[PDB]
C-alpha cells in the first residue's frame, strides 16, 4: 500500500491506493483503504489489512460510545489516544500502521501511529510499501499555508507515485477531505487511471460445451403447510 | 551472508503453431517493489531462425543467452555454416545447463522456432536442464496464471461439443498466427492485472520460414 | 501403533487392526486388541502416539455409554462419529494435543445400514466404503479401488481383507504381528478367531 | 512420479505416467519418462527430471561406444552397472535420480533397478516413484509369469492408473512399451482421463467414484 | 507442515446478470494421498451460500459454526440472514481467533432478497473482506483460478452462460494443480431458484 | 563472502536530449558513523564516460583502479586511442559487468552497484546499471540504494518513456536531479549535504562539478510542530 | 537520537535533535523529544518510540494526580517514577531517559535512567546513539554556575557534533529552558548549527 | 541393509544374512544375497549404507581375486582380514567414508580350521566364535552365550543357527524377509537352498 | 585502544596509549602501539594484535626491500602495501592502522586504514575503540599548521579524554615526532594528562 496524509489552510486531507496483496497476487483491484472512525475522523491503514479494520472499528465503536456519553464530538486524540494504547498492548503482533487524520472543536489535525504504538504529529505523512515515492513527492512540493484545491492535489500526486513506481502499490486513488466547519467529503475512486483495456476475444462459450453427470434442485426454502 | 541470487520477475510465454512460432515477453525488470526498467529486452534473436528467453534472475538469464549465441557462432565455424536446428539447439542448451548442476542458471528457459519440416516448434527447459518440446508454455512469475487458460483456449481442454453432453470432445483446430497473437494478449494483459512483477511493455517476437518479426505493445505500467 | 483397516460391505462393517506393541527395539507383545466397543453395534478402532491412543479410546467409550445410560437409547454411529470428531478438533488447539487416529465402524439400527468413518487426529471426518490411517492406504487402497463392490457379502469382504494384508506382510518393511478382525452388523460385534 | 517394469514369459512390460510437478504446481501434463537406449534397450525416469534425462542419454552414449568397440551389444546387466557408477562418482552431492534398465540380451529377458545411491538390483518386477506402492499393489496380486502379451500390456497400463487415480503428483498419460528378442515395441501413449473412465465401466472397478 | 495446503482443494464464486454461481472440488487428501472424492466444500444458510477451502477438520467445524449462529439469528430476528450481514459475520468470527487461526479460506455467496443484488465475497484466514464485483477464488490453485477468471469472465452473463465460465475456470485451474480435483459441483444462483451440477472430470 | 565496512550511498542519474547526467554524495559511511566527508564517488573515464558507484568503499578503490588500469592498456600499441580506437561507456561498462558476474560466480562479489553513464560514439546516450549480482539493466532513470526508492520517482515524471528524452533539456534535466540530492539529504540518514554532479553532452563534453551543496531547504515549519500527540506547550 | 539536559546558575536547559529512523530511512525529520511530565518537569527520550512515550504517558498520569492530592511534585520524585517503570518492566522495555526539572527550593535538577532503570543525578546528562561521540567535548567544556546564554552554547556546539558524526541525529536542535521566569521553548536549523 | 549373522562351529563357518532390500517405505527385494565370494575358501558378508556396501565388497572381491591370480595362492582368513580392516581404517579419516560393516567366515586349509572375522566400519576387527553387527547380537548373543559350544557339527550350527533367527523374527519390529544361509568348510562355499 | 596520528607546520606526530586487553583483564599495561616500518614511516595498530603486528612486520620486510632496490619510499607508498595486505586478506584480518610519516618534499602526511582496507588520507586521523569518544573534541580543536608544541597538547587532551572514558585504553601516552631534525619519543604518565 501507499497512504498520505496533508494538512491544509481551513483542514486535512488523507489519500490511498487500492490495492490488496497475497504475496506477488493481487487479491483485490479495488480495495477501500479509508476507514471511518467518526464521523469528521478518518484513517487510513497499511500492514495486515484485518488488523487495520478490526483497531479501527473498535476504536470507532468506543469512539462513539464516549461521544455519546460525553455528549461532545469527538476528538483526533482520542482516537489517537486509544489506538496507541491498544496496540503497545500487543506489543506490534496487531500489525496496524495508520495515518489518523480529522477536525474536531479543538482544530485540524494529522497523525501517524505504527503497530508498536509509537504516535507522530506532521503536516504531511506517508505510510506503507510507497511511503518513499509518497514521501519524494511531498518533500519535493509541499508548503506552508497550503489552500485545499492544492493539498488534494499534492496528496494524489503523493498516492500515484506510489501507484506507479510501487509494485506493492496501484488501480485508483481513494481521497476523504475534513474541512473545519464543514461535512467530511469521502471521495471514493477520485482517480480512475488503470482501467483495463478491451480484450480481443471473447470468451463466452457455446451452451452444453461443459460435461454433466448429476441436476437436482436445491430446496432453500424452509419447511412447507399443507 | 551473501546471496549469489536474485529475482528480476517477468513472464515469458511460446506457443507453436502449425508453420509459425511465437515466443513473447513482458519488458518490466524487477528487484523487491521496486523497478528498475519498464523496458528492457528478455526475448533474444540468436540466429538460425531461433528465439530464445531465459526467464528468472537476469543476470544467469543473460550470461545463457550469451552462452548459447556463442554456441550458435562456433557451430558455424565448426561445421561449415551448417544450420543448427531446434532439436539440435535444445540438446546443446540442456548441456550448458547441466554444466552448472551444482551452482545452477536460476532461470526458466524457453526457445521457438521452426522444425526440419517447417512446423512450428516450442522447448522448454527447467533451471538444470530437462527439456521436453511442446506446443504451448508460459513460465516465469505468472506462469501459474496463464498456462490452464492455454490448455483451454489453445488445447480445448474440458471443451466437448454442444448436444453430446461429454461424449465428444472439441475437436484440435489448427490455430493462425492472428489468433494465437491475441491469445498472447489477453494472457499478459490477464497477467498483469493479477501479477505485480507484469506491465509495462509486452514484446512478441514471430517465426516463420521468412524471418523473425516484432510485434511490441503497451501493458500497465501500475 | 500402526496398521488399522476398515471396509464397509453390504450388510456388515468389517475392522483390522494390528497385533504388535513396540518399546525401543523390542516388540513387547504380539496379541494386542486396538480397539473399543463404544456401543453394542458401534466399534471404534485406533492408532496414534503411545498412551495417548487407549486413554482417548477409553474416554469416548466412558461417554458413549454414559450417553446411553442417560437416555436408554443407542445413538446412530453418524452421531458417534461427529462427538468423536469435536473431542479431536477440540483438543488439536490444545496445550498438548492427543495424537490418535481412529475408525468408527457401526451398523445403524435405524437404516438397517453399516457405516464406516475415517477420522484423523486434527479432527478431519470422513464416510468412507473403505479407510485406512497412516501409511497403511498407501498399499491396500488400489487392490480396495479394483476389487471393491458395495454389495459384497461378508465372505467376500474378508477375502479381500485377507488379500490387503498379504500386500501389507509383503511391501511393508514392518513386522506387525497380524490382524485381530472384527465384523459390525445387525446382530452386533464378534470377533473372527481365524485369520 | 509412476514407473513400473516387470519380466515374464514374453519378455518385458514397461509402463510409466507422464506428470511433472514443481512443487504443488503441475508444471507437464505429459513428459516422457522412457528413454530409448537402443533398439533392445530401455531406461524410465523418476526423481529430478534433469539427472534422468542427462544420465541416462549419458549412459546411450556409453552403451553406444560399447557396441562400436566390441560389435556386440551390451548386456542389461553392464549397462545398469556402468549406470550406477555414474551415480558413485557424485556420491552425497545430491543427485536424485531412480530408474529401472529393462531390455532382452543373450541370457534372455533383464530388468535392473537403479538410483542415486548407485544401487543396484536385479529382479523380476520392480516400480519407483512416489506412486509405487499403489502400482505394487495390483502388480502382486495379478501377476503371473503365464501371463499373454495382450494381458500383460493390461496389467501395467491398469498399474499406473491406480497410482495416477490415488497419488497426487503422478498422472497425466500412460505411456506404454513391450521388449522382445526382437526389440522393444511402442503400445502407444493413453490419457488418464479417458483411461479412467474407460476401465471403470469394462472393469467395474472404482466403484467409489461417480461417472 | 502448511495447513492451508494439507488436505488441498478450491472454491471459485462469480456474479453474472440477476444471478451468482459459487463452485468446488471434491478431493480430500492427505498430502500426495487421496482420501475421499466427495468431499463437498460449500454449504448453504438459508439462502446464503458459504465455499470453505483450507484445512478440512477447520472447514467442517466452521460450517458447523456458522450453522449454528445462523440458526439462532433466525430465531430472534424472524427472518434469513442476508449475504452482507453474513459476511461481517464470518469476518466477526475469524478475528476473534486472530492470534491462533482457522486455516482457512471463505467465499460468500448469494442474492439478497430485498435489493435482489447478486453479492459475493472473500476472506484471508483472519477476516479482511474481499467485496468483489467480478470473482472470488481461493484454495491451493488460487493462483491457477484467478489467470483463468481474470481471462474468461465478462460482466452480465446469463445463468446457463455463467455456468460454462466458471465450469471452465474451475476444471483447467484444477488439471494444472495435483492438490486439486476428484470430481467437482457448480451452484447456479437465481433469486427463488438454485441449481446444483456436479461436472464429469478427469480422476487423477 | 564478506560484508560492507565503509559505504557509500545513493548515486542517481537521468538521460536528456543531447546526453546524460549523474550524481552522487561525498560521504564514506561507517556502519550510523558518518566516518569520512572528502569521498569522490564519481570517477571520469576519459571525456565521454563518468562511473558513479555506491557500496563498499573498499571495492570502489579498487574498481577505480581497474579502470585507470583500463585507460592505460587501451592506449597501449593504439595510435587511435584519442580518437576512433577510444573507450567507449559501452566497453568500460559491459568490462565492469563481466567482473562483477564472474566475482558473485565465486561466491567473492565486489559489493557494489555501479551505474556507468556517458555518450557513444555516435552521439547516443549510454546509462547502464550493474551490481554485486552482474545484474545489469538499462532505463531513461537509473538509480542505487535509497534513490531508486525516492530519486527515480521524481524523475521519471520528468522522464516517464523513451520519447520523453528529446523534449528535456540540460537545465531541466540538473534542476531535478539537485531537487532529488535534496529530497536524499531530508530522508536518507546516511546521506550528505555536499555533492558531486557530473553531466556529458555530445556537444559540451564533460563538465564535472565538486563542492556542490543542497540549499534553499525546508525547515521553518519545525517550529510549530509540538509534542507526538496530546502535548501543546 | 542525540539528547542531553544541563544545569546551571539560574536553572537547567534539555536539548535535543529531531531525526526518528526506521533502520537507514527517516521517518520524522521534525520530531519532537522534548517531553512535558509536568509544568516545570520535562523528559529525553531514547530508545523505543513506542516504549518511551507510554512510559512518559504513565508518568504524566501519576504526577497529575500526585498534585490533585500532595501538590506540585520534586524532580526526583518524577525521576523515581520514571525509575519505578523501567527497572520492573526492563525485561520487556528498551527506553533511556533523562529527567530535568526546576524547584524554586532545589532550583535546576537532572537525573539519567539508563536501560537496566538505575538512577543518576548529575550536573549535566547525556544520552542516545550520539552521545558516543561528544563525551569527551562535553566533559572538557562544562563549567557549573553558566549563565543561560554560555548554557545554549555549550548544548548547541555539543548537538551540533553529536549530529555531524552521528546519522540516526540530524534535523534541528530543539530546548527547553526552565527557569522561575517560566518555560521557554527554543529552535535552532542546521544553516545555524552546522557552521559552528 | 541390516542383519548379517555368523557363528564358526567344529569344521565350517556359517554366514546368515537378510534378503530385505528397502527403498524410501517400499521393500524392493525379497531375495538379495548379501555375500562376495573373495576366494573358494573366504566369504565376505556385509551390512551398511545403500550403494556402499557392494562397491566395498567388490572392491575387496577384486584385489583378493588379482592376489589369487598373481601368486597362484589362496591369501589365509587371515590375511584378507587384515587386508580388508586396513582399508576400513584408511576409508574412516577419508573426505567420504564407506559405511559398511562386514563378517569374514574362511576356512584355512593350512590349519585346518574354520574362521570368523568380525570388522565394523571403523576397522575394528575381532577375531570370534558368533559375531553379528548392528542389533542383530542384542537380540541373539544371549542364545549363542547358552547354546554355542566349539566341538559342534554344522547340523547343530544350523539349528542353534535357526532359533537365532527365530528370536529376532519375534522380538525385532524390522520384516528382513528371512536369511540365506551359506556354508564355508574345507570343501569350499555352499549355499542351503531350503532355511 | 587510542590512537591518533596529526600533521602539522613542521612534520607530523603520532600518537597512542598503552592498554592491552582480554576481555576486562589489563595483559600489558605498558604496550607500545607506535611501530616503526621505516625510519621515518610509522603506523599505530588497532584491532587484533596478531594480525597488526604479522602485517607491520611484512609491511617493515617489503620497505627494507624497496629501499635497497629504488631508494627512500614516500609515505603513499608504505600506506598502499599496507593496505593490499589488509585488503586482499580482508576476510582473514581483522586490522585498522593509521600510516603516518616525514619526507622533505611532501612533509607530514597521514593515511588511514580502516577494517574493508580501504585508504584516506587526511590532516589528522584517530581510530581504535577509543576513539569514539573524542570526534567532537578533536573536530573542534584541530586547527592545520599548528606548532610543535600545540600539537603535542592537541594529542595530549585528546587521548586523554579517550583513556578517561573508554576502558580498553589506558596507562602512558606514548608519542612519536617525525620531522626533518630527526625521530623524537616522548611519554606522558597519567599524573600529568589525568589532570587536564
Ligand atoms: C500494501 C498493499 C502493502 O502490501 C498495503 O499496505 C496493504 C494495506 C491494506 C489495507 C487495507 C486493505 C487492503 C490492504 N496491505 C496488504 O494488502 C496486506 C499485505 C500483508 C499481508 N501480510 C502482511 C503482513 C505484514 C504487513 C503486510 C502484510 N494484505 C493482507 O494483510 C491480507 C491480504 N491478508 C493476508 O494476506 C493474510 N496473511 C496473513 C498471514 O498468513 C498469510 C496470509
Ligand atoms: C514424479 C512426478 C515425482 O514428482 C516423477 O518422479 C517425475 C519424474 C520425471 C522424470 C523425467 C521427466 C519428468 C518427470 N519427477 C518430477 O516431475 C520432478 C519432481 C521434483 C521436483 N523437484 C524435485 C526435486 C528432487 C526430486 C524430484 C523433484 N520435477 C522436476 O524435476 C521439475 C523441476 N522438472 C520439471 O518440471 C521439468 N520441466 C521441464 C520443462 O518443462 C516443464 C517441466
Ligand atoms: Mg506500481
Ligand atoms: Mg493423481
Ligand atoms: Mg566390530
Ligand atoms: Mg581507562
Amino acid at each position: 500500500t501507499t497512504i498520505v496524509g496533508v494538512k491544509f489552510n481551513n483542514g486535512v486531507v488523507i489519500a490511498a491506493d487500492t490495492r490488496s496483496t497475497q504475496g506477488p497476487i493481487v487479491a483485490d483491484k479495488n480495495c477501500a483503504k479509508l476507514h471511518r472512525i467518526s464521523p469528521k475522523i478518518w484513517c487510513a491503514g497499511a500492514g495486515t489489512a484485518a488488523d487495520t479494520e478490526a483497531v479501527t472499528q473498535l476504536i470507532g465503536s468506543n469512539i462513539e460510545l464516549h461521544s455519546l456519553y460525553t455528549s461532545r464530538e469527538p476528538r483526533v486524540v482520542s482516537a489517537l489516544q486509544m489506538l496507541k494504547q491498544h496496540l503497545f498492548k500487543y506489543q506490534g503482533h496487531i500489525g496496524a500502521y495508520l495515518i489518523v487524520a480529522g477536525v474536531d472543536p479543538t482544530g485540524s489535525h494529522l497523525f501517524s501511529i505504527h503497530a508498536h504504538g509509537s504516535t507522530d504529529v506532521g503536516y504531511y505523512l506517508s505510510l506503507g510499501s510507497g511511503s518513499l515515492a509518497a514521501m519524494a513527492v511531498l518533500e519535493s512540493h509541499w508548503k506552508q499555508d497550503l489552500t485545499k484545491e492544492e493539498a488534494i492535489k499534492l496528496a494524489s500526486d503523493a498516492i500515484q507515485a506510489g501507484i506507479w513506481n510501487d509494485l506493492g502499490s496501484g488501480s485508483n486513488v481513494d481521497v476523504c477531505v475534513m474541512e473545519i466547519g464543514k461535512d467530511a467529503e469521502y471521495l471514493r475512486n477520485y482517480l480512475t487511471p488503470n482501467v483495463r483495456e478491451e480484450k480481443q476475444k471473447s470468451y463466452k462459450f457455446p451452451r452444453g460445451t461443459t460435461a454433466v453427470l448429476k441436476e437436482s434442485i436445491v430446496n432453500i426454502c424452509d419447511i412447507q403447510e399443507e | 551472508q551473501f546471496n549469489p541470487y536474485g529475482d528480476n520477475g517477468g513472464t515469458i510465454l511460446g506457443i507453436a503453431g502449425e508453420d509459425f512460432a511465437v515466443l513473447a515477453g513482458d519488458t518490466r525488470n524487477i528487484t523487491d517493489y521496486s523497478i528498475n526498467s519498464r523496458y528492457e529486452p528478455k526475448v533474444f534473436d540468436c540466429g538460425d531462425n531461433i528465439v530464445m528467453s531465459a526467464n528468472g534472475f537476469a543476470a544467469d538469464g543473460d550470461a545463457l543467452v550469451k552462452r548459447f549465441k556463442n554456441s550458435v557462432k562456433w557451430y558455424h565455424f565448426d561445421h561449415n555454416d551448417k544450420k543448427l536446428s531446434i532439436n539440435s539447439a535444445a540438446r546443446n542448451i540442456q548441456h550448458l545447463l547441466y554444466s552448472r548442476r551444482f551452482f545452477p542458471y536460476y532461470v526458466y528457459n524457453i526457445i521457438a522456432g521452426l522444425d526440419e519440416d517447417g512446423k512450428g516448434a516450442v522447448y522448454s527447459f527447467d533451471p538444470v536442464g530437462s527439456y521436453q518440446r511442446e506446443q504451448c508454455r508460459a513460465g516465469g512469475a505468472a506462469a501459474s496464471l496463464i498456462m490452464p487458460f492455454l490448455d483451454n483456449q489453445v488445447n480445448f481442454k474440458n471443451q466437448y461439443e454442444p448436444g453430446t453432453n461429454g461424449k465428444v470432445k472439441k475437436p484440435l483446430k489448427y490455430l493462425s498466427v492472428e489468433e494465437v497473437i491475441k491469445l498472447v494478449r489477453d494472457s499478459f494483459t490477464s497477467a498483469t492485472e493479477r501479477h505485480i512483477q507484469v506491465g509495462d511493455g509486452l514484446e512478441i517476437l514471430i517465426v516463420t520460414k521468412d524471418g523473425v518479426r516484432k510485434e511490441f505493445y503497451e501493458l500497465k505500467r501500475d | 501403533m500402526d496398521i488399522i483397516l476398515g471396509i464397509r460391505v453390504q450388510d456388515s462393517v468389517i475392522l483390522a487392526s494390528s497385533k504388535a506393541v513396540t518399546r525401543g527395539i523390542s516388540v513387547l507383545k504380539d496379541s494386542d486388541d486396538k480397539t473399543r466397543q463404544l456401543s453394542p453395534h458401534t466399534l471404534m478402532s485406533f492408532a496414534g502416539e503411545a498412551g495417548d491412543t487407549v486413554q482417548f479410546a477409553e474416554y469416548i467409550q466412558a461417554n458413549i455409554q454414559l450417553y446411553s445410560i442417560r437416555e436408554d437409547y443407542e445413538l446412530s454411529p453418524q452421531a458417534v462419529s461427529s462427538f468423536v470428531r469435536q473431542e479431536l478438533a477440540k483438543s488439536i488447539r490444545s496445550r498438548r494435543p492427543y495424537q490418535v487416529n481412529v475408525l468408527i465402524g457401526g451398523y445403524d439400527k435405524k437404516k438397517n445400514k453399516p457405516e464406516l468413518y475415517q477420522i484423523d487426529y486434527l479432527g478431519t471426518k470422513v464416510e468412507l466404503p473403505y479407510g485406512a490411517h497412516g501409511y497403511s492406504g498407501f498399499y491396500t487402497f488400489s487392490l480396495l479401488d479394483h476389487h471393491y463392490r458395495p454389495d459384497m457379502t461378508t465372505e467376500e469382504g474378508l477375502d479381500l481383507l485377507k488379500l490387503c494384508v498379504q500386500e501389507l506382510e509383503k511391501r511393508m518393511p514392518m513386522d506387525f504381528k497380524g490382524v485381530i478382525v472384527k465384523i459390525v452388523d445387525k446382530d452386533g460385534i464378534r470377533q473372527v478367531d481365524d485369520f | 512420479t509412476t514407473t513400473l517394469a516387470f519380466k515374464f514369459q514374453h519378455g518385458v512390460i514397461v509402463a510409466v505416467d507422464s506428470r511433472a510437478t514443481a512443487g504443488s504446481y503441475i508444471s507437464s501434463l505429459r513428459m516422457n519418462k522412457v528413454i530409448e537406449i537402443n533398439p533392445y534397450l530401455l531406461g524410465t525416469m523418476s526423481g529430478c527430471a534433469a539427472d534422468c534425462q542427462y544420465w541416462e542419454r549419458l549412459l546411450a552414449k556409453e552403451c553406444r561406444l560399447y557396441y562400436l568397440r566390441n560389435g556386440e551389444r551390451i548386456s542389461v546387466s553392464a549397462a545398469s552397472k556402468l549406470l550406477s557408477n555414474m551415480m558413485l562418482q557424485y556420491r552425497g552431492m545430491g543427485l536424485s535420480m531412480g530408474s529401472m534398465i529393462c531390455g532382452w540380451d543373450k541370457k534372455g529377458p533383464g530388468l535392473y533397478y537403479v538410483d542415486d545411491n548407485g544401487t543396484r538390483l536385479s529382479g523380476q518386477m520392480f516400480s519407483t516413484g512416489s506412486g509405487n506402492t499403489y502400482a505394487y499393489g495390483v502388480l502382486d496380486s495379478n501377476y503371473k509369469w503365464d501371463l499373454s502379451v495382450e494381458d500383460a500390456l493390461y496389467l501395467g497400463k491398469r498399474s499406473i492408473l491406480a497410482a495416477a487415480h490415488r497419488d497426487a503428483y503422478s498422472g497425466g498419460s500412460v505411456n506404454l512399451y513391450h521388449v522382445t528378442e526382437d526389440g522393444w515395441i511402442y503400445h502407444g501413449n493413453h490419457d488418464v482421463g479417458e483411461l479412467f473412465w474407460k476401465v471403470k465401466e469394462e472393469e467395474g472397478s472404482f466403484n467409489n467414484v461417480i461417472g | 507442515s502448511d495447513p492451508s495446503s494439507i488436505n488441498g482443494g478450491i472454491v471459485v464464486a462469480m456474479t453474472g446478470k440477476d444471478c451468482v454461481a459459487i463452485a468446488c472440488d471434491l478431493r480430500l487428501g492427505s498430502q500426495s494421498l487421496g482420501v475421499s472424492n466427495k468431499f463437498e466444500k460449500i454449504f448453504h444458510y438459508g439462502h446464503v451460500f458459504l465455499g470453505i477451502t483450507g484445512l478440512a477438520t477447520d472447514v467442517t467445524t466452521l460450517n458447523e459454526m456458522f450453522r449454528y449462529k445462523t440458526n439462532l439469528y433466525k430465531l430472534k430476528e424472524e427472518r434469513a440472514i442476508e449475504p452482507e450481514t453474513f459476511t461481517q459475520l464470518v469476518s466477526s468470527s475469524l478475528y476473534e481467533r486472530r492470534f491462533g487461526p482457522y486455516f482457512v479460506g471463505p467465499v460468500v455467496a448469494g442474492i439478497n432478497s430485498k435489493s435482489g443484488k447478486p453479492f459475493i465475497a472473500g476472506f484471508d484466514l483472519i477476516g479482511c473482506i474481499d467485496e468483489a464485483k467480478d470473482f472470488i477464488v481461493s484454495g491451493t490453485a488460487s493462483d491457477q483460478l484467478f489467470g483463468m477468471c481474470e481471462s474468461l469472465y465478462e460482466p452480465n452473463l446469463e445463468p446457463e452462460d455463467l455456468f460454462e465460465t466458471i465450469s471452465q475456470a474451475l476444471l483447467n485451474a484444477a488439471d494444472r494443480d495435483a492438490l486439486s480435483g476428484w470430481g467437482a459441483v457448480v451452484y447456479i444462483i437465481k433469486k427463488d431458484e438454485v441449481v446444483k451440477r456436479y461436472l464429469k472430470m478427469r480422476q487423477d | 563472502t564478506q560484508q560492507p565496512i565503509v559505504t557509500g550511498t545513493s548515486v542517481i542519474s537521468m538521460k536528456y536530449d543531447n546526453g546524460v547526467i549523474i550524481a552522487a554524495d561525498n560521504l564514506g559511511s561507517y556502519g550510523s558513523l558518518l566516518r569520512f566527508n572528502g569521498v569522490e564517488r564519481l570517477i571520469p573515464v576519459g571525456d565521454n564516460t563518468v562511473v558513479g558507484i555506491s557500496g563498499d568503499i573498499s571495492d570502489m578503490q579498487h574498481i577505480e583502479r581497474l579502470l585507470k588500469d583500463l585507460v592505460t592498456e587501451n592506449a597501449y600499441d593504439n595510435p587511435l586511442a584519442d580518437a576512433e580506437e577510444a573507450l567507449e561507456p559501452s566497453y568500460i561498462f559491459e568490462y565492469l559487468a563481466t567482473v562483477m558476474y564472474q566475482r558473485r560466480s565465486k561466491m567473492n562479489p565486489l559489493w557494489n552497484a555501479i551505474i556507468v553513464a556517458g555518450v557513444q560514439s555516435n552521439g547516443d546516450q549510454f546509462l547502464r546499471y550493474v551490481n554485486l549480482l552482474g545484474v545489469t539493466y538499462s532505463s531513461p532513470t537509473l538509480a542505487t540504494g535509497f534513490g531508486a526508492h525516492m530519486a527515480n520517482p521524481l524523475l521519471r515524471k520528468v522522464v516517464d518513456r523513451e520519447s520523453d528524452i528529446p523534449k528535456t533539456t540540460v537545465q531541466v534535466a540538473e534542476e531535478a536531479i539537485v531537487n532529488a540530492m535534496r529530497v536524499l539529504y531530508y530522508r536518507d540518514a546516511r546521506s550528505s549535504r555536499n555533492f558531486s554532479l557530473a553531466i556529458i553532452d555530445k556537444n559540451t563534453g564533460l563538465t564535472f562539478k565538486k563542492n556542490l551543496q543542497v540549499e534553499n531547504m525546508k525547515w521553518d515549519f519545525a517550529k510549530d510542530i509540538k509534542g507526538y500527540g496530546t502535548q501543546k506547550i | 537520537t542525540s539528547i542531553m539536559a544541563v544545569t546551571f546558575k539560574d536553572g537547567v536547559i534539555l536539548g535535543a535533535d529531531s531525526r526518528t529512523t526506521t533502520g537507514a530511512y527517516i521517518a520524522n525529520r521534525v520530531t519532537d523529544k522534548l517531553t512535558r511530565v509536568h509544568d516545570k518537569i520535562w523528559c529525553c527520550r531514547s530508545g523505543s518510540a513506542a516504549d518511551t512515550q507510554a512510559i512518559a504517558d504513565i508518568v504524566q498520569y501519576h504526577l497529575e494526580l500526585y498534585t490533585s492530592q500532595y501538590g506540585t511534585p520534586s524532580t526526583e520524585t518524577a525521576a523515581s517514577v520514571f525509575k519505578e517503570l523501567c527497572y520492573e518492566n526492563k525485561d520487556n522495555l528498551t527506553a533511556g531517559i533523562i529527567v530535568a526539572g526546576y524547584d524554586d527550593k532545589n532550583k535546576g535538577e537532572v537525573y539519567t535512567i539508563p536501560l537496566g532503570g538505575s538512577v543518576h543525578k548529575l550536573p549535566y546528562a547525556i544520552a542516545g546513539s550520539g552521545s558516543t561521540f561528544i563525551y569527551g567535548y562535553c566533559d572538557k567544556n562544562f563549567r557549573e554556575n553558566m549563565s543561560k546564554e554560555e548554557t545554549v552554547d555549550f548544548i548547541k556546539h555539543s548537538l551540533s557534533q553529536a549530529i555531524k558524526w552521528d546519522g540516526s541525529s540530524g534535523g534541528v536542535i530543539r530546548m527547553v529552558v526552565l527557569t522561575a521566569a517560566g518555560v521557554e521553548r527554543l529552535i535552532f536549523y542546521p544553516d545555524e548549527y552546522e557552521q559552528l
